[PDB]
């Protein structure tokens, strides 16, 4: 009958560096004018917290209403493993929608980072690729990034997280540059950020030898 | 002598109960034919598309009535195609056997309208030109995401 | 109110490699025991064909029937993009289910293949991997494979296919080894199948 309840974790880029703020968000959709008016109840690790920013109902294209709540998250308390949960209220809902989430369980393990040439092939074209290959890593959640000495290069895609045969995740960016970029000798760098690596970052660079 | 439907909807699904009240101040037809009954008004059990074309009455002391029986999950629903300004329009997602339907969203040129969480008809409580287009209604039939077929409104002078 | 239809394409490798035989599944389900005979009506560019086999029908978990018909495809009848309907008629729907399923619509890219070996730093460990970078092509579908000396190797996972920055898709396959292979050291080879190859087939190899 709705309201549909959805709820999001951090990324893991602000959860990861002390610089940034992560924050969880529970999205509300399908929502009637007749009953528009939403409320908002989090918990976390089942003690209730007051902190929490709710949004206006941005109303939709479809005649729907809109509503989000989000709260901020502790860096220590996602990264230990708290259960957070949402509860919302409503007028069409016969009892609160109750959805929680949580940090992955298991034991983290720690990437390791190869990044890897161009093939000797690829050179006869307009354009090099590089690749790097975060493999070992548990859990999925990771942020990977490039650079060439300082700007964030900005024409990579990262391959989703593959299930590796011994449990542990791994992913493939590839970095896409101009086969003169790359003669000259410039320097690039993958930049690779997991709760499992000291500082919970680590970088590995990749130029000619 | 008119006929008279009840409800009066014109359009109808499947396993709908149609019913035709004769009005004189009875013998039938349908498609030309002999009605069976001869009672002051008669019944649909379940409607099939059997029952289509033309219907007319004849109290002992008229002009036809049309039927569609439509096929399908949804079926809007509205007393005519045509109306002019400043007037209610009242449309009627309904829907196979009447079935409890949710999360209703009536639409025009593929425009979500109006929006409700459990199905109730809807109304353009007085009829603006931009109001004419292309309708049909949507919701939720158990699990499964259906749509009513198309209609078109007209609103004129 | 069901059963609900779900309509699967073929494989990319039964509809590339000639040998093979592709086909479309059409499978039923929440099939309820209240109604559950079940026909199917097959359609080729909207045309009826009756080469397909409704399989028997399997009693589910939850107290609720499923049912499976395939039909069998031409090689180039999917490749050239012809839409395969899937008419399933019940009673426990007013409206025969009608699905529809056909290639991705698009020119087809020439996939380009490159073998990449270990890092500097990877032959550190007890085992190195390979690298297949198969990047510049649609749609999406293809086969990806390793081999040993034109033997099948059993030690690598792929990644899905990734919307590249131009329009086409990229992927990347893993092989790892051993070290010792790699120093053997032995040839491998990754092979790749697609729709904008030569003989829908290419092969890139791999030694020191
Ligand atoms: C009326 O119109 C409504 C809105 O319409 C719009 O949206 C599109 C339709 C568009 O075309 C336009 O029409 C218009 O824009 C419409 O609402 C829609 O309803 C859908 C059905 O309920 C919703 O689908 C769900 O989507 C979830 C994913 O949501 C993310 O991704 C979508 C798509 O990109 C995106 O739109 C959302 O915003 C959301 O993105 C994330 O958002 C968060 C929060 O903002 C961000 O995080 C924060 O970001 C900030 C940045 O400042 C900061 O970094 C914070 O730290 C951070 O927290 C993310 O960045 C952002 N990510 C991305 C990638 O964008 C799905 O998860 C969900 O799927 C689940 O449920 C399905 C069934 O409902 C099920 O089939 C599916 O399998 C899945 O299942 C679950 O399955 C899991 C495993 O598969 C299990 O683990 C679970 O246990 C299981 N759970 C359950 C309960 O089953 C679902 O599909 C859709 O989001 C919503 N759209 C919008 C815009 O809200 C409405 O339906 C219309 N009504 C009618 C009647 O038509
Ligand atoms: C009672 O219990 C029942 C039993 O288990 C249960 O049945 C399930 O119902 C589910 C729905 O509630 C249904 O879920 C759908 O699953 C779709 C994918 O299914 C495949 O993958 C699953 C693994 O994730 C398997 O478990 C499935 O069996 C199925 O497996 C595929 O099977 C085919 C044919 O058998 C096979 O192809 C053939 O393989 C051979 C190999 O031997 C050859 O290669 C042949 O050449 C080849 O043809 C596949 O290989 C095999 N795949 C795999 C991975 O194994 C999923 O796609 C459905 O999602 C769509 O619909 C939902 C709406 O519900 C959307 O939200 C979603 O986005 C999808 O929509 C699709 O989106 C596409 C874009 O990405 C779009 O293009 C499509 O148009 C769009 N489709 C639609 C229709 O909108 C869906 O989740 C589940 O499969 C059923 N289980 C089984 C076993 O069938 C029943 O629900 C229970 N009922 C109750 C009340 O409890
Ligand atoms: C009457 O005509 C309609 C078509 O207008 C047809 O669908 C229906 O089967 C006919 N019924 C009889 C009794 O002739
Ligand atoms: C209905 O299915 C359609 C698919 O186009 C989608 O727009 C809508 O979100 C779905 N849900 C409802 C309740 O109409
Ligand atoms: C009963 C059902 O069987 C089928 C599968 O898709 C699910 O695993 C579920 O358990």
């Amino acid at each position: 009958a709705g309201p549909d309840v959805f709820l999001f974790p951090p990324k893991p880029k602000d959860t990861l560096m002390i610089s940034r703020t992560p924050e969880v968000t529970c999205v509300v959709v399908d929502v009637s004018h007749e009953d528009p008016e939403v409320k908002f109840n989090w918990y976390v690790d089942g003690v209730e917290v007051h902190n929490a920013k709710t949004k206006p109902r941005e109303e939709q294209y479809n005649s729907t209403y809109r509503v989000v709540s989000v709260l901020t998250v502790l860096h220590q308390d996602w990264l230990n493993g708290k259960e957070y949960k949402c509860k919302v209220s409503n007028k069409a809902l016969p009892l609160p929608e109750e959805k929680t989430i949580s940090k992955a369980k298991g034991q983290p393990r720690e990437p390791q980072v190869y990044t890897l040439p161009p093939s000797r092939d690829e050179l006869t074209k307009n354009q090099v690729s590089l690749t790097c290959l975060v493999k070992g890593f548990y859990p999925s959640d990771i942020a990977v990034e490039w650079e060439s000495n300082g700007q964030p290069e900005n024409n990579y895609k990262t391959t989703p997280p593959v299930l590796d045969s011994d449990g542990s995740f791994f992913l493939y960016s590839k970095l896409t540059v101009d086969k003169s970029r790359w003669q000259q000798g410039n320097v690039f760098s993958c930049s690779v950020m997991h709760e499992a690596l000291h500082n919970h970052y680590t970088q590995k660079s990749l130029s000619l030898s | 002598a008119v006929v008279f439907l009840e409800p009066q909807w014109y359009r109808v699904l499947e396993k709908d109960s149609v019913t035709l009240k004769c009005q004189g101040a009875t013998q039938w037809f349908h498609n030309e034919s002999l009605i069976s009954s001869q009672a002051s008004s008669y019944f649909i059990d379940a409607a099939t598309v059997d029952d289509s074309g033309e219907y007319r009455c004849q109290t002992q002391l008229s002009d036809p009535v049309q039927l569609e029986v439509h096929i399908g999950w949804l079926l809007l629903q509205a007393p005519r195609w045509v109306f002019k300004e400043e007037d209610p329009i009242h449309l009627r997602c309904h829907s196979w056997k009447n079935t409890a339907l949710h999360k209703v969203t009536y639409l025009q040129n593929g425009k979500g309208r109006k929006y409700f969480h459990h199905n109730s008809d809807f109304y353009i409580p007085k009829a603006t030109l931009k109001d004419s287009g292309s309708y049909f209604c949507r919701g939720l039939f158990g699990s499964k995401n259906v749509s009513s077929e198309t209609v078109q409104i007209t609103i004129t002078q």
